[PDB]
């Protein structure tokens, strides 16, 4: 019964910055990555695996965001820099089971760690 | 019975960096077809021709990954692949013939120095076609290279042509002058210089674009839509059947002097090569003299050893995701598994690293269609004097059919018809035992001649607590039964002695490695498999350690040198290969292989370097 929880999000004004940290409190696998996925009120849950063997970014915040992993262990974060009200959203870290994909809902076995936040001008 | 072993060879798998470091582009304004030439020296040169038209690739086949290739590109697309183009070496150059689909007739010079030096680009027009002479309304599917420096090109509707650049009037040369060609009903035709007029046409004869002809000296072998024609200038012979069960379509067809089989006396030998989508089957006709007396059909193990080691779940030696995975990249080419990695990624299946199970079966299943997909035949070549190579679909791709010796003809040939009758009652009762009790028994084996298990405990103790440990779990007491009654028939010491004494124990290269790793691997790997099962009746039964001392001192002896060559093969199979090529040459490169005899010569020498090593 993995947990996972994350901090840094709030409220902050267009062209801001952030940091989203979350981590993984149970053993599991030195696997699973961590989709920093998000969902804005409403809308769908939109767009570092493998100990940073390879990474993807959304179009929507590719140069404006920076995910980081830290060696052999369960721990993701998100630079989020020149925030904009596009961004806000609620997000969401993540965990697969089995063979997974970065460009589905069907990724995590365990995501949960929901967090509001949102952006003014 | 299957006389012949399949033997996969990826010129670049001891490497880990595909394809070659150096690879020529030449411009001039998945496959389909693999062969191989040989030139004045002593080398032997692939060309493919992929992806229809458009894709000439060169490269040679001793030094593939330090050798470069030669990308010849083309500017019109072919009217038809592999049969619109005459590769022939004329004056230490390879003219290469090739009908565009303009119309246009490109002639190709290429230099033997430019493919075997280092040269990254050499200036020079050695592209230079020819616009005329053609029209658009006759386009010819077929081109001919005729010895004398001419070129015979022939059309759809019973028509031919000659180049002198245009001189007028399945196809080979009889002879010197004798142009025998081959129709779509069919019907052969016979030509002559003479050049106007045909010796003789066939018949129908019903009641009685490909390769389907083969001559050698004054005898030819025809295929008729199967029937195999004979004709032995004369035209006339009786015809064989074949052995079909679906449908297949012949690859290839060569017609050859005998080889060193296990049949009375002969005269000629015939490989046939047949193709059913990926898949591909070998087989021989044996032929005694005058085409009567006999006509013997040879079959051959279609798949190599690795294959049927990973389908059958027949591998013991092999040993976690990471070290599984480990275990695929050295198993395959680094080719196939890039290739793998590409088409996984494309199909977005991102990797779940450790504690993953779905995508490691996802990249086994992956990785075995995409080398039964390189795998797939396309020609075949005659290696040495009598050697046998089929060239893959995709390039560095190869597959050598190799004689098997008497150890591995009774490996294949199981369920066909006195030592090989006790070594078919051993492995009828060794196939009951699951994986996990053979790897524990020859951990037991390695545990005694290592000195794991202690010395002071007799060889029967040591076998009384093999099987206390190991066979004390629950095996069919009937198969016992069974295996105890079959041994009993047998004189137990004499086929011990043969099997011991006899049958176990007695220019870069580069190819000579990637061909010889695997035939020792094979060869060790059914040592191996039958010592564990010797060794297994040992345990069964306790013997008394004076009948057979030392019998079972060597039989621990190489069942250790045996498990430790194929965990050596299991990883660095280059270092493998630089260590082993380098004990028994004297330039410590190799031997270069000329028939099977002296194939089998160089791997009976590896074996014996490995037999008679320093423990």
């Amino acid at each position: 019964q993995v947990q996972l929880v994350e901090t840094g999000g709030g409220l902050v004004r267009a062209g801001g910055s952030l940091r989203l940290s979350c981590v993984d409190s149970g053993r599991t696998f030195r696997v699973y990555t961590m989709g920093w996925f998000r969902q804005a009120p409403g809308k769908e849950r939109e767009f570092i695996r493998w100990s940073g063997d390879r990474t993807y970014y959304g179009d929507p915040v590719q140069g404006r965001f920076t995910i980081s992993r830290d060696k052999g262990k369960n721990t993701v974060y998100l630079q989020m820099n020149s925030l904009k009200p596009e961004d806000t959203a609620v997000y969401y870290c993540a965990a697969p089971a089995g063979g997974g994909v970065v460009y589905d809902d069907h990724k995590a076995y365990a995501y949960w760690g929901q967090g509001t936040q949102v952006t003014v001008s | 019975m299957a006389c012949l072993s399949r033997i996969d060879a990826n010129l670049l798998q001891y490497y880990e960096k595909p394809e070659p470091n150096n690879t020529v582009d030449l411009y001039v304004s998945g496959s389909e077809y693999s062969n191989c030439l040989l030139l004045s020296n002593s080398e032997y040169i692939c060309y493919h021709f992929s992806s229809r038209s458009t894709l000439l690739t060169f490269y040679p086949l001793s030094d593939a990954y330090h050798g470069k290739t030669i990308n010849i590109h083309l500017p019109n697309a072919s009217m038809n692949q592999r049969y619109t183009l005459t590769i022939q070496e004329v004056e230490q150059q390879l003219l290469v013939n090739v009908i565009l689909k303009d119309g246009s007739f490109l002639t190709l010079q290429l230099p033997l120095s430019f493919l075997f030096s280092s040269a990254n680009t050499l200036n020079g027009e050695w592209f230079h076609l020819q616009n005329p002479y053609d029209f658009t309304v006759r386009v010819p599917h077929f081109l001919f290279y005729v010895s004398p420096q001419f070129s015979v090109v022939f059309l759809e509707d019973g028509g031919l042509l000659g180049l002198k650049k245009y001189l007028k009037s399945s196809c080979k040369l009889f002879h010197e002058r004798y142009l025998i060609v081959l129709t779509q009903n069919c019907h052969l035709k016979i030509w002559d210089l003479t050049s106007f007029t045909l010796i003789q046409d066939y018949d129908m004869v019903s009641q009685s674009v490909g390769e389907y002809l083969s001559l050698y000296n004054n005898t030819l072998v025809t295929l008729l839509p199967g029937l195999f024609q004979m004709g032995t200038t004369f035209q006339n012979n009786i015809p064989t059947n074949l052995s079909a069960s679906a449908i297949w379509s012949i690859v290839d067809l060569v017609l050859t002097r005998p080889l060193e089989l296990n049949v009375e006396a002969s005269y000629l030998n015939l490989i046939v090569l047949w193709k059913s989508g990926t898949a591909s089957k070998l087989q021989i006709l044996n032929v005694n003299d005058e085409s009567f007396k006999n006509y013997e059909w040879i079959e051959s193990v279609n798949k190599s050893l690795v294959d049927l080691q990973s389908e059958h779940d027949l591998d013991i030696v092999t040993k976690d995701v990471e070290r599984g995975f480990c275990n695929l990249k050295s198993r395959y080419g680094t080719q196939i598994f890039e290739r793998a990695q590409q088409i996984l990624s494309e199909n977005k299946i991102i990797m779940a690293h450790n504690e993953d199970e779905e995508y490691l079966a996802n990249l086994e299943t992956i990785l075995r269609d995409v080398k039964t997909a390189f795998n797939e035949a396309s020609s075949i070549t005659l290696y040495g004097d009598e050697i046998i190579l089929v060239n893959c679909f995709q390039p560095y791709n190869h597959s050598l059919y190799k004689l098997n010796t008497t150890v591995e003809n009774w490996f294949y040939n199981m369920h066909s018809e006195e030592l090989f009758k006790y070594l078919r009652t051993l492995n009828g009762f060794a196939s009951t035992l699951s994986n996990d009790v053979l790897r524990s028994i020859s951990k037991k084996f390695l545990d005694i001649i290592t000195g794991e298990l202690p010395d002071s405990m007799t060889t029967v103790e040591k076998f009384t607590d093999i099987f206390k440990n190991c066979l004390e779990n629950q095996f069919e007491i009937t198969n016992l039964k069974i295996l105890f009654d079959e041994l009993n028939s047998f004189d137990i010491p004499v086929v011990l002695n043969d099997l011991i004494n006899n049958q176990m124990k007695p220019k870069f290269d580069g190819f000579t490695s990637i061909i010889s790793l695997e035939s020792l691997h094979q060869l060790l790997s059914i040592h191996y498999r039958i010592t564990l099962q010797v060794l297994l009746t040992f345990v069964l039964f306790d013997l008394d350690t004076e009948i057979f001392g030392q019998h079972i001192s060597t039989l621990l002896d190489l069942h250790y040198k045996q498990f430790l060559l194929l965990n050596l093969y299991r990883q660095d199979k280059c270092l493998l290969a630089e260590v082993l090529l380098k004990d028994s040459s004297e330039f410590s490169f190799g031997v270069k292989f000329f028939n099977y005899g002296q194939l089998i010569a160089y791997i009976d020498s590896l074996n014996s370097n490995v037999y008679n090593a320093s423990i």
